[PDB]
């Protein structure tokens, strides 16, 4: 939710998410669900999007229906913002604890600095149970173990009520007397200053002194309990460990790539050319969270969201094994309602008709090569 | 008698002069006016500059000089009959101003606009700069002053104190010296490229808006017509 | 035109253009002329010039005396801005169609983002013929083939006239009546409101309704014809393919480099040292579009602009073959009127007296090595 309405080419050429996995589809309050996967920052990152010098690994849900217990990019825990580097691929892992019963469409998203939430695929996960069951316990370096759900709640309330009351007390004191039309007129013809006197200005400084007093008393009383305190920990983590990918063995060349106006499909003419040594076939084109597969070649098992998986969405003019050393030009068509449902078809309103995806190739024994393509994508109407 | 085609002078004097200019650059825009480091620039274009500046100081001194001395001393008692004739000639001065401004602020300005798009400038002294800034602007400022002075020296009403809208109308032009000159000046640090949206050009916009003081000047001119015994015959006959 | 006046060191240390070539020197209206070459973005790019994150491959001419039919950096067509990367070398290719008869000094320039047009060498090309001959035909994805010279011209005109007339019509209607001195006075003593009445305020809303009406009618009429339309395509192209250069076999070291005050020549003391295996000689120093050659060693054939080519401008204290493994210090002098004509001599007014060029070395069988030098360049007056 919230992709779809955002620019189709931004979504194509920003972050590619793949090897996504979700440990469970249905979960009890206080239970864990773990999201894993990989993401590549696209080399041809759009100008309108500040490079991810300061990005944040977020979660796409309707509030804290889950709480994020842990998040990891590379090996490292990532509670801060982090600097991701264009071109690179990383592995992430989000760990969510369930908190609100219901049906949630959880996405994995990037908080991409200067303009943009970069929203990944969303998967429906169901929480069963009672919100009253939820606990969020945390043990401090100070000895005590507290529940974050309610920690310091009563305190917060007290101090707000107390001060609020005193505010009322002050207006209250003055409002025992009449407030407007007599006091207004007194000021007018002749002097005011009969309006306020001694029994008044003693209370004035009563309040004034009482207030400074209670603040400082309260503060160094709050310092007496809670003598060990740190500042808000913050600041972008640099040095994110990227993933070391083997150079791909296939190389592809995109000659023209077109889409039909009112349509649900994108054609592209690729020259696939298989270097390295095992007969290769094309099994998937991933584009904007939408995954198009040749089911003659590959089958998802990860339970990828049903509205984004086009089971035999991808058709190759010739998808016989491409022998090693051999190189051929092929016409490929990615086709599925998801192309219109997630509005990739809304590329026609974009100021930059260029697409970007990942192709996945598979050899005979089933190990895979990922090449990335991008090119201008041109409309055809007539 | 009344208001002559001494006016036809005012309209054609600029028209002819500036149409000669548009021809003149028209032929030497290309030829000499492209490469400023060629010696044909220092003759057909640079000499043109020195010539005009000198001619402007001179004619300005003569034109203002003339009128300030021929200031009507015995203004106190001269007829409504001439308080009209004069009011009309004054209006000719304003037509001359407005026409002069047209050429400066609209014509040669947006022309320079096109020129920048088509050649990267070799000097702060391109042909269209020699013409836009140092010929076109001085001329309409001189015309401006002339009118102002004519009014102050020739018509009661305007002889009493200083018209603020008329002062703004003639001084705004003169203030556009650096205002329009900061065009290239300002745009050099953050961005040397002559982007018209740059803050360096905002002075030209502010001084260009002082031309709206013509509305206050015309209101005062028509009030000078009504004070001079006019606007009562046909006005009441309506 | 427009170099020369711009800072001499900016011109030395910004973009180096070499292997320039022009397919023709004289050309008929509607004929093609193709500019090719290479450019290197200098590693020591000046601070005052935004890095070329968003640069544009332009053409240096007096307006559309030619139209740019095509432009290419690397393999790719480049109608947008493009991100060039400091240090890298690229090959470009501009293709121009002739449109206006005359003698044009055509340059190849870079639109280098934050401050600066970076103007390459200019070559004089002559167009013969009549402007009335020029055609700029283009076939749309919509069926129709149009001439860009005049396409949509009449339309533009109509709509402007029509609306302009209506503006006049409105002032016209009010100006049948007297305009100023009676209407002014009426407002003054006593009320106005006799000035405008019924026969007036009907026309007022006549106009008002008529206008909204014609706009919307016109718009969805313009939508009826021309039902297929895209937005302005825009946005910086990333991923420019740079040129893969072999590591040079010669390395040079610039010890002092001086120029004479009122002069036409720059001396520099180089230690050339020839790694790799064929006796090498120095044949050219390229500096700011100006090319200085040792004609004992190299001869231009490409017809490089005559005012920028110093045929034997370059003299080496010892330009015998430099044996492989051998290394020598040599005094080199680049000398030619072009040094004063294109104002490289105006480096004395620059806040950064440092130069930058390309040296070209040639072995016995005539294959070449390009090393780049930069160093401080110091004046000498006495």
């Amino acid at each position: 939710h919230g992709e779809k309405s955002q620019a189709a080419f931004m979504r194509m050429r920003t972050i590619h998410w793949y090897d996504l996995s979700w440990s469970k589809e249905k979960v009890k309050i206080n239970e864990t669900v773990e999201i894993k996967g990989k993401f590549h920052v696209f080399e041809g990152w759009p100008e309108t999007v500040d490079e991810p010098d300061v990005a944040f690994l977020n979660v796409g849900m309707p509030g804290p229906v889950f709480i994020r217990k842990e998040s990891y990019i590379g090996g490292q825990l990532v509670p801060r913002s982090v600097r991701l580097e264009i071109g690179k691929t990383y592995d992430f892992r989000v760990v969510l604890k369930a908190r609100r019963p219901g049906d949630w469409h959880v996405h994995t998203m990037m908080n991409v600095q200067g303009g943009g939430p970069i929203i990944g695929p969303g998967k429906w996960i169901t929480v069963e149970g009672s919100m009253s069951e939820f606990r969020n316990p945390v043990t401090t370096l100070t000895g005590q173990t507290v529940d974050l759900e309610n920690y310091n709640e009563g305190n917060t309330y007290f101090w707000h009520a107390f001060w609020f009351a005193i505010g009322v007390a002050w207006i209250g004191y003055w409002s025992r007397r009449p407030i407007f039309i007599p006091r207004l007129l007194m000021v007018d013809a002749g002097r005011a200053d009969e309006l306020v006197s001694a029994t008044d200005r003693k209370v004035a400084m009563g309040f004034l002194a009482a207030t400074i007093l209670i603040v400082v008393m309260a503060m160094s009383s709050a310092n007496s309990k809670y003598p060990i305190t740190i500042p808000l920990q913050a600041g972008t983590m640099r040095g994110m460990k990227p993933l070391e990918l083997p150079a791909p063995t296939v190389s592809v060349k995109v000659e023209d790539a077109t889409y039909r106006v009112p349509g649900r499909a994108m054609r592209m003419k690729l020259t696939i050319t298989n270097h390295g040594n095992s007969p290769i076939r094309l099994g998937e084109f991933y584009t904007a969270s939408v995954r198009f597969l040749d089911s003659d070649v590959y089958k998802d098992t990860t339970g990828y969201p049903e509205d984004l998986l086009a089971e035999d969405g991808l058709s190759v003019s010739d998808n016989s094994p491409l022998a090693p050393g051999e190189t051929r030009t092929v016409d490929v068509t990615a086709s599925d309602a998801a192309w219109e449902v997630y509005r990739l078809s809304d590329i026609i309103y974009d100021p930059d008709s260029r697409f970007a995806g990942l192709l996945f190739f598979f050899d005979a024994t089933g190990n895979r090569q990922v090449v990335q393509i991008d090119a201008p994508l041109i409309p055809s109407f007539m | 008698l009344l208001d002559k085609k001494w006016l036809t002078f005012a309209l054609a004097i600029y028209t002819v002069f500036y149409l000669w200019v548009r021809w003149y650059e028209g032929v030497y825009g290309w030829s000499a006016g492209l490469d400023s480091f060629a010696p044909e620039f220092e003759t057909y274009w640079m000499n043109f500059l020195y010539t005009e500046i000198v001619l402007e100081i001179v004619t300005a001194s003569i034109l203002w000089g003339y009128l300030w001395k021929t200031r009507d001393r015995n203004l106190a008692a001269l007829t409504p009959r001439e308080e009209l004739r004069r009011n009309f000639t004054h209006l000719v001065w304003l037509v001359a101003y407005a026409w002069a401004i047209y050429w400066g602020a609209s014509y040669f300005t947006e022309q320079d606009g096109t020129w920048h798009q088509t050649i990267v400038r070799d000097t702060d002294f391109t042909p269209s700069h020699i013409i836009e800034f140092y010929l076109s602007y001085p001329i309409y400022i001189i015309t401006g002053f002339a009118a102002f002075i004519y009014a102050k020296t020739r018509l009661p009403f305007f002889a009493k104190g200083i018209s603020l809208p008329y002062l703004v109308l003639v001084v705004g032009p003169f203030m556009i010296l650096p205002n329009v000159g900061l065009n290239e000046w300002g745009h050099t640090f953050w961005f040397m490229e002559e982007l018209f949206v740059a803050p360096l050009h905002y002075g030209f916009v502010i001084f260009g808006w002082l031309a709206l003081a013509v509305m206050g000047t015309l209101t005062q001119t028509f009030y000078s017509f009504a004070q001079g015994g006019l606007g009562q015959s046909l006005c009441e006959a309506v």
